[PDB]
């Protein structure tokens, strides 16, 4: 009954999933859960006013080109209003100590060199913000899909998917049917 | 001399006197790895008494097993296939070890197994360092109530590989075991019988757990000896040797929290059991849970995408003003599963820093979690 | 042993696809599994001169044409050496005590009824029955390859056996796709 | 980029065949599979070990000023190796890298701290020393080699037995189903001593002994053994244990003796030996007063029977036996006559060369 | 032993589209310049063997595994028409054992779908792929 539904095997870095009435699907990877995954962050923007953040305890402290503080001092509300939050512990050292939970997995120093240098502007709507975040805190490159969620990640990815995410401007799910299978049987 | 290939007896037990030796020396036992000796044990006959040991080239495990003479002698076999023959075997069967070329004969009741070996001589053994930093000694007991007070705070294969282990600190006569992940924090104490210089060393979390299994007689000690980046610990006859993770551990003083005003104390089983009940209808990956602290009353509050809500309040001595403090619930909930004692004291200060998990008059235990903004 | 694929999964009912260094590959269950079944029946028939037997529980209710119970009354020897041993219940049914291994798994009185109508007119003296006539069970159909521990079994079947590439009419029974499939996703 | 070594490419090579046989190619510890190269006032030495056996031999010579590194030792042997005859090799040191020059060809290693390398242990308490000359020595250990026990659960066995009392050096090898002794006199004057040498050992001793006419030097230290000849030292640990009483394996009153040819009982039995059950092969000797039969047959009913003519008259005997161990001393032994004592088929068989007491062979026979 | 009845010689080929005959040597060197080629297990079947083809009064060997390929060529004394024939790898190592002769002539005759090798008083015949 449900639309672009299976689970079959994920090979490497590229999810299969073929039941959909006679047409095998593919999902592109992580690069899907990830384009999906952060759509719902913009749905869960204006849900509440900022992104939930988890405090921690022990401060990370990087490197910070030119100690990118033209973007974290002056743009202190808005980039707590998306997760994160960072101290100036020094000349030319910034130690995050609340990051993003939707994140959740580690490696905040990423995250945050990553994002100081993409708020560097002055309109002042800038959606990008979200889109470099989506880009590496999802799945990660790494052990094979859980079974329990085979079918239930491409599920869960197509109910707030947005009809080809485009993140890449391809087509994460590429329809492929029983007859084109076929017709590639080069005889 | 004998004939070629008769069959030569090595071993004679009683079926439980080899298969509880053995059962020490699986959790290290990687079933299926790159080296096919990896996932055998070694079996040492000396002078009629028996040692079994195993080894993952990160925790090699020995003790000793039962008795019998007959030529001192020493074998590896499949750990996985002797111990089910062993597990199979009737309570109180009698079990004969042989050996033939490469084949190790097992005989029990009307029984024959014939089990395959490989050389001992190819068997991987750790280098023990002979420098010793430390030596000390503690009841089993109090260190596995401090291991289980504790390791329930390390965070599993992080970026940051210090924080995977247990700190395992010794100063003067102070022992101090410090877990924490990215946002928890648990620390643990005790006095030792000895006037040690500060050390530390972070133990694997692979070897924690078997250390944890170690611990079974709560009234026999163990010894714990720092060796160079090595440890090594020994208690009821059997002897762990762990490597060590090498870095820098956080130093856990500037994480505890000393101000934190809002105290009060309340029953463990309860606020566990209406963290459970709450939780229940919270969102199932993130668990946003908001607690209200008012004079007299905390309530526990739990939301889900589906709009549905659960809400569980207690009864509490208390009289300061009202903080609202969001919280991942499982970290609440892990400190009231693993402490077993009656009552908790929990300490806030402002609903953006630490707050403070204690035990009453147990000075010895301490429990620091920073909240969510939910 | 670098094989042609290592088989991950299905796909919707008639193929199984494989993963190895190149890609994941379509192996057309039903022609590459009648292609060995040939192969290997051809191969226990010049040698030991009869098809390998298997009995089995549950008999067929063949319901046995008239003339093919005849069929059977003629010399059963031969179809001892095809591998199916059946037996006559009365009137005119029949019902198979024995079939071959390598097809088994359903719908055995289509292989045995093949075989017993090729008995009438005798002269054999062709013995090209054994294939897609007899080979009328292939694999599976449609319906299952199990849990994937049988799946590499038959990705291993054109290994030591010949007539791989070409079909019994020249098409293809495996691989279309190369990693370069990212072409797809534009 | 300092420049560490240069010496041509045979002066190289052949110091480094001296260690690849204790370099375990694949090893738990990544350094053990390394060669440490060591220089030091103008001299070269090249190390190897696997904690049980360690091997040194001096190097080329040249600048070799005060250096010490680590690298794969397969890796750069085959390097060497593939190098032309006279071609002048050179090695520099970039930090973490080695730089091997020769002709038009470099090549990029990757090299491993000699802090980290586990020099062993040398013990300094030498308790008896003597020496005697490597032909000799070569010829006892291939006497007596093959009789020792390969990776057996009695590590004992898994060696060699080395024992010197006054002016006798014995060497004895059993396997729990045969034993081979054999003695001979030393210049020297020791109290009784014995070492377990390992396996391992007497197979590198064995590779070492190639001057036939220089002498090797043994000293025993407190449980290791240190052989020095060639320029080549070598240091072993000794098996910890005590080796099996030879008297009491030794018959000495097994009658039914006689003489026959080694060449041609060992082609015999290599005729006969291609017919018999493979796991279980025994080989039956039909002893009679002027004949000796060997007999092999197999499970397909099979036989192969073969007969030797020999001066003998005492009764009758039939005896089983393993081939290989009777193979063996008929390879290994190069006398033209060998000696046969039996028993009878519960009691062993003493194989000896006539007239020479100080070589014996037991074998257990089965049934 | 068993009986001579049991054993099985092979059904020989009856109809000869081709013979030829070359000296050994020249084939011996032929066959080692090509047989380095030849696909070893490959899934194609038709690539595990060599391509031995006549025409007019040139031989050729082919032997590829789908990356690499060889080809040798020679000179026949004959005017034979235009034939290909697969050898099995283990035809080709067997008749490579087979050509100890560098003096004497080799002769090879095309059966239908059957190859027959005469030489030094030994003849080999193998089915083609």
């Amino acid at each position: 009954l449900p639309p672009l539904g299976f689970a079959i095997a994920q090979l490497l870095g590229i999810y299969i999933l073929a039941q959909a009435e006679d047409s095998l699907l593919l999902i592109d990877m992580h690069a899907a859960a990830e384009r999906v995954n952060y759509e719902k962050m913009k749905r869960q923007r204006q849900e509440n006013g900022n992104l939930q953040s988890q405090h921690l305890l022990i401060p990370v402290t990087f490197a910070a080109s030119h100690e990118e503080c033209a973007a974290l001092a002056d743009h202190a509300e808005t980039l707590a209003g998306f997760g994160l939050e960072l101290s100036d512990m020094g000349g030319n050292t910034l130690a995050v100590r609340a990051a993003p939970v939707m994140l959740g997995k580690s490696d905040v120093v990423s995250l945050a060199r990553d994002v100081l240098g993409e708020l560097a502007q002055v309109a002042s709507h800038e959606n990008r913000i979200l889109a470099t975040m989506s880009c590496h805190g999802s799945i990660r490159a790494g052990r094979r899909l859980t079974l329990p969620e085979m079918n239930a990640l491409l599920r869960d990815m197509e109910n707030t998917p947005r009809s080809n995410q485009c993140n890449h401007g391809r087509p994460t799910w590429v329809k492929l049917t029983l007859k084109e299978l076929d017709t590639l049987f080069l005889r | 001399l004998v004939p070629r290939g008769s069959h030569m007896l090595i071993l004679q037990a009683e079926r439980d006197s080899l298969l509880k030796p053995l059962q020490a020396f699986t959790g290290i036992v990687e079933r299926l790895h790159t080296l096919p000796i990896l996932s055998n044990v070694l079996i040492e006959g000396r002078g009629g008494q028996t040692k079994l040991l195993a080894t993952d080239l990160e925790i090699q495990i020995d003790t000793a097993g039962p008795e019998g003479g007959a030529g001192d002698f020493r074998i590896t076999t499949n750990a996985k296939k002797f111990q089910d023959i062993l597990r199979a075997l009737p309570a109180g069967a009698l079990v004969s070890l042989d050996w033939d070329d490469n084949r190790l004969t097992l005989k029990a009741g009307k029984s024959r197994f014939a089990l395959q070996t490989l050389p001992a001589a190819d068997f991987p053994m750790m280098n023990v360092g002979e420098d010793i930093s430390a030596t000390f000694s503690l009841g089993q007991e109090r260190f596995k109530t401090m291991l289980s007070q504790v390791q329930y705070s390390m965070a599993v294969q992080d970026i940051r590989y210090y924080l995977n282990g247990l700190l395992m600190q010794v100063e003067g006569s102070q022992l101090r075991l410090v877990a924490t992940d990215g946002h928890r924090l648990a620390y643990a104490a005790c006095a030792i019988d000895a006037d040690l210089p500060r050390a530390e060393v972070i133990l694997p979390r692979k070897t924690v757990l078997e250390l944890f299994k170690l611990l079974n007689n709560p009234d026999d000690p163990i010894q714990i000896e720092l060796l160079d980046k090595q440890v090594r610990f020994q208690c009821n006859g059997t002897t762990i040797v762990s490597k060590v993770i090498d870095g820098k551990f956080p130093d856990f003083n500037r994480v505890i929290p000393l101000d934190n005003d809002k105290i009060f104390v309340l029953s463990r089983a309860e606020l566990l059991g209406a963290l459970e009940r709450v939780s229940i209808l919270a969102n199932e990956k993130f668990r946003g849970a908001r607690l209200f602290l008012q004079p007299g009353l905390l309530s526990v509050v739990c939301s889900n995408n589906e709009q549905e809500e659960a809400r569980e309040e207690i009864e509490i001595a208390y009289q300061g003003g009202e903080l609202e403090v969001g919280f991942n619930i499982g970290y609440l909930m892990d400190v009231l599963r693993n402490i077993h004692s009656d009552d908790m004291q929990l300490a806030f200060g402002d609903a953006n820093r630490s707050t403070l998990f204690t035990v009453p008059n147990n000075p010895n235990f301490k429990y620091i979690v920073m909240p969510m903004r939910i």
